[PDB]
RNA sequence: UAAAGAUGAGACGCGUUUUAGAGCUAAAUAGCAAGUUAAAAUAAGGCUAGUCCGUUAUCAACUUGAAAAAGUGGCACCGAGUCGGUGCUU
């Protein structure tokens, strides 16, 4: 009957839910089209409905598979140069010695060259194997001896120290600044002095080498670090780090107070993020504390490795290996006389079954170290002689290997002294290993920076590099290929993340100076001081704050509360005892950099000129983004005549981490147009009303919020939804509502709609950290006070979820209107009581909900009660205030019996917080939709508004429900997505309709303000422009106003205008007309098919097998010989229909089958499908008769009968219980009686209307029954929950309730999961035929559901 | 977007359009449509297929190793209605 | 109360499958000797050929004939058990 009609839309984690309402608020009804080989040409349906997806993972396993591959490219490559190099020479003495090499790996049977692979004959491998026997006897004779040497054994020992080339983190030489264990253990308690000046650490005496490097164990090597200390706790913070360095597991929760246990161990492969974790909790000022733990463990364990002194020989590395080797062997020998001798009937288990952790185990079965001196501990511990063997066994120095998981320290220099050794001696007997030598230092020495990124020409979408001429990159000419001044450029202006509030501009670093005087005028501007005869404790002032700031902070590192008050007080302010009231014990801010800068340049007049800033911006933000040598000394050349060379050769290893998030154009670009200022000079010094930077972003009364609004503008849609915040889930549910939107566009003739109303619910709850903060808050106020209560009754984690006994918990047992105290076991006898009434503002926090013995001890007023608790409970609301029991704004909202009744600004409160929305996100949704729909331009180039979008906060839609009685059972059915999109569109459309003066607040857009303190009444009965005086803006749903004192009121029961004066709310026809529309059957429901992607197969390699489901791993290693991958994954599903062979008589008889496609073969079937499906063995298939079958298709049986295939051989349940609102009104009535918090009058009435009501639970057997045989078809569980239905039929309503909301799992859409009764465990039953499928309704339908298309699949299948 | 990539939008789309091609059995189309399976799986970016002169240039410079010997003029203007039709602007 | 918050660049080290490290003594089998290392692969592969790209984001069916003109599917009443019936128009 209308043409202007408006959607309603809701926004989940796994749901978006869709209505389309006319102006009389009902559905509109329309006959939508079928096409396929029906002759069902169209069918009715209505315009509500829901959308349900699955949640997406984040992009983090793609990445570190990706650049694993691009390693493993490169060593190859290096491989290949080295090859190419001796490949001339290596043709003069044998021609098929790199063929050898090439397939070595495959059977005999496929060689055709000679097998061994060096030499290729028998006698000179073998010889090859006895004389070296491991790679680095080999390279100890080539280092030490004086002979001319065969060019293979030079290329081998080449290529072994090549492939495998040790770390980068030590750059330079080996000097005893990073190499010795003694200096990194003085730099290590320089910076723990450096943090705790408070208890110094002396260590005068102390000699770290030869105690942290001596033949002994960890923990007495703890211990006696700990005894030449004067006085350290072993389990203390020092003590646990010497602990880290060793590699022990520590535990720092006794040292801060934490949580929950954590431990660290160095040789994890998560240390890292745990590390970050621990760091997120005890500030970001304690990393210089466990990096110089981790710096000194590889000094520890680099001096561990190297068993060889020098002055003998040129390489130690090899040297230290042969003596592993020798004591390997000689200890091995030892152990197997022992074992022989005197357990002889242990030998073989030992010894040769690789299946237990013995000896072989660790040999050849896959055991580690750990496993098997956990197995022969014990055994040894059974005989003699072992002492020797058990002192190796705690040491973890016993049975050792060569390659194992120690070697991640060994640097890349103690190679390239091997290396360049081996080149100084053979020179001299080949000619071009004379020519050739800078060009292989240059092959070992060579590592891509971070500013130069991938080398690519332009196929790859992660690269940025850019070239100067063309040609081939090699080692050897990058420095005269790569142009690295732009490739630089392109760095930073990639790099860096851009400002939130502002975008076209860049962030700062955390570690500048700018942004840490920001934040130190953030935390000094907050702060009170009490004095006698101060008794509203001011602020500072202008000089005040210049003083403390140039005192308190260009001196020391932290101020806390001990020198506030003394230091400047009692020296200079000269006062006596000043209460300080704003700060935590010690500030939070702070300013590093000054005190670090002031440490290196060791001068004051350059940080203090005021005209020296971007200097040191440009030297902060280049130590931030660049962690090359070359590149730094680039960028500070032109800084050279302002510092000296030891200062200059001193910046260069200072480094920061870590970014803010306000650019500097934020902070000290823009002004104000009525002040001139700006935001740090605010901060700096205001005068009277000193504010905070949340305060001056939305202030009304200035630019700052229209140049920041006017100023966001911000290609394509993924970039839009790419380049913003948020937990990924919540931008696939904006993609799909913008799909949604644009097709009920195009269903309903392309007519704009005049509202679109947008909801976004929440699930993201994790935990009650806060209620075991609430324990740990009752310990603060009772510890804070000390009094007599917890010694009578204490707090435990389990009570407190309850809101009456945390409520009852916090007035200290003490009653508040009456001068007595507080029973334990009255919590139902103890009444709530409200301070403002409840017609004003609905405040249900903390902060509004006092508790009270009877509920007329405030007097009878609907203002505040009388001023008697101010005069008698002063000093228990005082030591209140301190122990944050009562916040700072609660003890202001107590104190509101003087300051002269109530005000414009409290009721203009009580709206302003019942309209603004704060939250980041749905702002920018907003602009999303607005930027997308609205696109009508005038001729001045303003704004042209058709479509309003509306957002509302999400508790007044549950105040409807609960006030009008339209309950919401969750476990029943799936409507409650689009009745939620219903009530959205409803209660936006008449919230916007009453108040003509409320669009400026939550309609986005640029429009102009309108004065609050004038559209309110300054009187009750004031009542045209004054709105209202009841502050609570949903009292006009109502018939009668209620107040907190006493007195119920009534209104009129048209709800119009009077302004203009048109209808927006009826009493006697909306009721019904929105009871209707809640109890209709069919609503439509989409499950959102999806293509299943991701790795082919499990990825563990599985030995050799003559099975026939192992997957190859090359294209000629044929897993019967060579062993590979297990078990694929199936992507989506096909319907084949063509005729097979019978048998040996090749009979043509027709089928009907579903295949399985797998991820490795989905493009090889949408190359060439006939001939794909041809060669898989059939015949005669043809075009029109090939079905692609996602996850989760849709088929029809009889009788309204839906099914989900959920896999090949899985079906799914795909109906829906339509069940009434009685009954729904019924179970909610009658099962929530645990979290009433009603008031027990009308709720005894309530429990007279269960009392009255008791048949609807056979009512609801009845439905669940007929249901059950309708659809689900399940028998022996519903007889069963019949004859367990009956054998509990005289409990009382609070429990049968419970076990009926426990029953609706039999019906849903989803997974056939199980349940339980009260007492009987109800078992599931699965689906695992899918034969029933190929007679029915194949239904395919478009993302609303509207538009659909059958294919029935029982005609297909004949001729 | 615009631009086509190894997407899974992508993929269906040129399996519907791979089952099309058995209705014109006259010409020769199969050609064309498998060489640019080969630039889409090896990372390019065939977003410049929309105009007609690009296919040419790159069917010329197909046709100097000797491959597509068969394909004229009249099969390649036809095989241009369906990045139009399918995708494309 | 709001306000990290996702995405990207460089390099080690182990781990895992086959082959080479001449096993010996005396049908089934028993007794003995031995053991640490190395070569190749690290998703099958792709081709306007780079020291590039291959597990995240993204996805109903049909479509050769002129645009943020058009890609493909009439509108109102009386009902209500997963959607029916009627008018008019076609």
């Amino acid at each position: 009957m209308d043409k202007k009609y408006s959607i309603g839309l809701d926004i989940g984690t796994n749901s978006v839910g869709w209505a389309v309402i006319t102006d009389e608020y009902k559905v509109p009804s329309k006959k939508f089209k079928v096409l396929g080989n029906t002759d069902r040409h169209s069918i009715k349906k209505n315009l509500i409905g829901a959308l349900l997806f699955d949640s997406g993972e984040t992009a983090e396993a793609t990445r570190l598979k990706r650049t694993a591959r691009r390693r493993y490219t490169r060593r190859k490559n290096r491989i290949c140069y080295l090859q190419e190099i001796f490949s001339n020479e290596m043709a003069k003495v044998d021609d098929s010695f790199f063929h050898r090499l090439e397939e070595s790996f495959l059977v005999e049977e496929d060689k055709k060259h000679e097998r061994h692979p060096i030499f290729g004959n028998i006698v000179d491998e073998v010889a090859y194997h006895e004389k070296y026997p491991t790679i680095y006897h080999l390279r100890k004779k080539l280092v030490d001896s004086t002979d001319k040497a065969d060019l293979r054994l030079i290329y081998l020992a080449l290529a072994h120290m090549i492939k495998f080339r040790g770390h980068f983190l030590i750059e330079g030489d080996l000097n005893p600044d990073n190499s010795d264990v003694d200096k990194l253990f003085i730099q290590l308690v320089q910076t723990y002095n450096q943090l705790f000046e408070e208890n110094p650490i002396n260590a005068s005496g102390v000699d770290a080498k030869a105690i942290l490097s001596a033949r002994l164990s960890k923990s007495r090597r703890l211990e006696n670090l700990i005894a030449q200390l004067p006085g350290e706790k072993k389990n203390g913070l020092f003590g646990n780090l010497i602990a880290l360095s060793l590699g022990l597991t520590p535990n720092f929760k006794s040292n801060f107070d934490l949580a929950e246990d954590a431990k660290l161990q160095l040789s994890k492969d998560t240390y890292d993020d745990d590390l970050d974790n621990l760091l997120a909790q005890i500030g970001d000022q304690y990393a210089d504390l466990f990096l110089a733990a981790k710096n000194l463990s590889d000094a520890i364990l680099l001096s561990d490795i190297l068993r060889v002194n020098t002055e003998i020989t040129k390489a130690p590395l090899s040297a230290s290996m042969i003596k592993r080797y020798d004591e390997h062997h000689q200890d091995l020998t030892l152990l197997k006389a022992l074992v022989r001798q005197q357990l002889p009937e242990k030998y073989k288990e030992i010894f040769f079954d690789q299946s237990k952790n013995g000896y072989a185990g660790y040999i050849d079965g896959g055991a580690s170290q750990e496993e098997f001196y956990k197995f022969i501990k014990p055994i040894l511990e059974k005989m003699d002689g072992t002492e020797e063997l058990l002192v190796k066994l705690n040491r973890e120095d016993l049975l050792r290997k060569q390659r194992t998981f120690d070697n991640g320290s060994i640097p890349h220099q103690i190679h390239l002294g091997e290396l360049h050794a081996i080149l100084r001696r053979q020179e001299d007997f080949y000619p071009f290993l004379k020519d050739n030598r800078e060009k292989i230092e240059k092959i070992l020495t060579f590592r891509i920076p971070y500013y130069v990124g991938p080398l690519a020409r332009g196929n790859s979408r992660f690269a940025w590099m850019t070239r100067k001429s063309e040609e081939t990159i090699t080692p050897w000419n990058f420095e005269e290929v790569v142009d690295k001044g732009a490739s630089a450029q392109s760095f930073i202006e990639r790099m860096t993340n851009f400002d939130k509030n502002l975008p076209n501009e860049k962030v700062l670093p955390k570690h500048s100076l700018l942004y840490e005087y920001f934040t130190v005028y953030n935390e000094l501007t907050k702060v009170k001081y009490v004095t006698e005869g101060m008794r509203k404790p001011a602020f500072l002032s202008g000089e005040q704050k210049k003083a403390i700031v140039d005192l308190l902070f260009k001196t020391n590192r932290k101020v806390t509360v001990k020198q506030l008050k003394e230091d400047y007080f009692k020296k200079i302010e000269c006062f006596d005892s000043v209460e300080i009231s704003g700060v935590e014990d010690r500030f939070n801010a702070s300013l590093g950099t000054y005190h670090d800068l002031l440490k290196i340049i060791k001068d004051k007049d350059f940080l203090d000129n005021e005209e020296n800033e971007d200097i040191l911006e440009d030297i902060v933000l280049t130590l931030t983004l660049f962690e090359d040598r070359e590149m730094i000394e680039e960028r500070l050349k032109t800084y050279a005549h302002l510092f000296d060379d030891k200062v200059m050769k001193q910046l260069k290893r200072r480094r920061y981490t870590g970014w803010g998030r306000l650019s500097r154009k934020l902070i000290n670009g823009i002004r104000d147009k009525q002040s001139g200022k700006t935001i740090l000079d605010f901060l700096k010094s205001d005068g009277f009303a000193n504010r905070n930077f949340m305060q001056l972003i939305h202030d009304d009364s200035l630019t700052f919020k229209e140049d920041i609004q006017k100023a966001q503008v911000s290609d394509s849609l993924h970039e839009h939804i790419a380049n913003l915040a948020g937990s990924p889930a919540i931008k696939k549910g904006i993609l799909q509502t913008v799909k949604v939107v644009d097709e009920l566009v195009k269903v309903m003739g392309r007519h704009k709609p005049e509202n679109i109303v947008i909801e976004m619910a929440r699930e993201n709850q994790t935990t009650q950290k806060n209620s075991r903060e609430r324990m740990k808050r009752i310990e603060e106020g009772i510890k804070e006070l000390g009094s007599q209560i917890l010694k009578e009754h204490p707090v435990e984690n389990t009570q407190l979820q309850n809101e009456k006994l945390y409520l009852y918990y916090l007035q200290n047992g003490r009653d508040m209107y009456v001068d007595q105290e507080l029973d334990i076991n009255r919590l139902s006898d103890y009444d709530v009581d409200h301070i403002v009434p409840q017609s004003f503002l609905k405040d249900d926090s903390i902060d509004n909900k006092v508790l009270t013995r009877s509920d007329k001890n405030r007097g009878k007023s609907d203002n505040v009660p009388s001023e008697e608790v101010v005069k008698k409970m002063k000093n228990y609301w005082r030591q209140l205030l301190n122990a944050k029991l009562i916040t700072q704004r609660k003890f202001d909202n107590l104190t509101k019996a003087e300051r002269g009744g109530l005000s414009e600004l409290d009721k203009a409160g009580f709206i302003k917080r019942q309209l603004v929305e704060t939250r980041q996100i749905t702002k920018h949704v907003a602009q999303i939709l607005d930027s997308r729909m609205n696109t009508k331009y005038d001729e001045n180039d303003k704004l042209i508004r058709e479509v309003k979008v509306i957002t509302l906060k999400s508790k007044l839609v549950s105040d409807f429900r609960k006030d009008f009685q339209f309950y919401k059972v969750r476990e029943i059915n799936n409507y409650h997505h689009a009745h939620d999109a219903y009530l959205n569109a409803v209660v936006g459309t008449a919230l916007i309709k009453k108040y003509p003066k409320l669009e400026s607040e939550f309609v986005y857009g640029d429009y102009k303000v309108y004065d609050v303190r004038k559209m309110i009444a300054k009187s009750e009965q004031e009542i045209t422009a004054k709105y209202f005086f009841y502050s609570n803006i949903m009292n006009f749903f109502k018939t009668e106003i209620t107040l907190a004192n006493g007195e119920i009121r009534k209104r009129p029961l048209i709800e119009t205008n009077g302004e203009t004066g048109e209808i927006v709310w009826d009493k006697g026809r909306d009721f019904a007309t929105v009871r209707k529309v809640l109890s209709m059957p069919q609503v439509n429901i989409v499950k959102k098919t999806e293509v299943q992607t991701g790795g082919f197969s499990k990825e563990s390699i599985l030995p050799k097998r003559n099975s026939d489901k192992l997957i190859a791993r090359k294209k000629d290693w044929d897993p019967k010989k060579y062993g590979g991958f297990d078990s694929p994954t199936v992507a989506y599903s096909v319907l084949v229909v063509a005729k097979v062979e019978k048998g040996k008589s090749k009979k043509l008889k027709s089928v009907k089958e579903l295949l399985g496609i797998t991820i490795m073969e989905r493009s090889s079937f949408e190359k060439n499908p006939i001939d794909f499906l041809e060669a898989k063995g059939y015949k005669e298939v043809k075009k029109d008769l090939i079905i692609k079958l996602p996850k989760y298709s849709l088929f029809e049986l009889e009788n309204g009968r839906k099914r989900m295939l959920a896999s090949a051989g899985e079906l799914q349940k795909g109906n829906e219980l339509a069940l009434p609102s009685k009954y729904v009104n019924f179970l909610y009535l009658a099962s929530h009686y645990e979290k009433l918090k009603g008031s027990p009058e009308d709720n005894e009435q309530k429990q007279l209307f269960v009392e009255q009501h008791k048949h609807y639970l056979d009512e609801i057997i009845e439905q669940i029954s007929e249901f059950s045989k309708r659809v689900i078809l399940a028998d022996a569980n519903l007889d069963k929950v019949l004859s367990a239905y009956n054998k509990h039929r005289d409990k009382p309503i609070r429990e049968q309730a419970e076990n009926i909301i426990h029953l609706f799992t039999l019906t849903n859409l989803g997974a056939p999961a199980a349940f339980k009764y009260f007492d009987t465990t109800i078992d599931r039953k699965r689906y695992t035929s899918t034969k029933e499928v190929l007679d029915a309704t194949l239904i395919h339908q478009s993302i609303t559901g509207l538009y659909e298309t059958r294919i029935d699949l029982s005609q297909l299948g004949g001729d | 977007t615009n631009a086509i990539r190894n997407e899974t939008g992508t993929s269906s789309k040129m399996f519907n359009l791979s089952k099309r091609l058995y209705d014109f059995k006259d010409n020769n189309l199969r050609e064309i449509h498998e060489a640019l399976y080969g630039l889409l799986r090896a990372g390019y970016d065939i977003s410049n297929m929309r105009d007609v002169e690009e296919l040419a240039k790159y069917v010329d410079v197909k046709k100097s190793h000797g491959k597509l010997l068969d394909v004229t003029r009249d099969d390649i203007e036809l095989y241009h209605r369906l990045f139009v039709a399918r995708f494309g602007k």
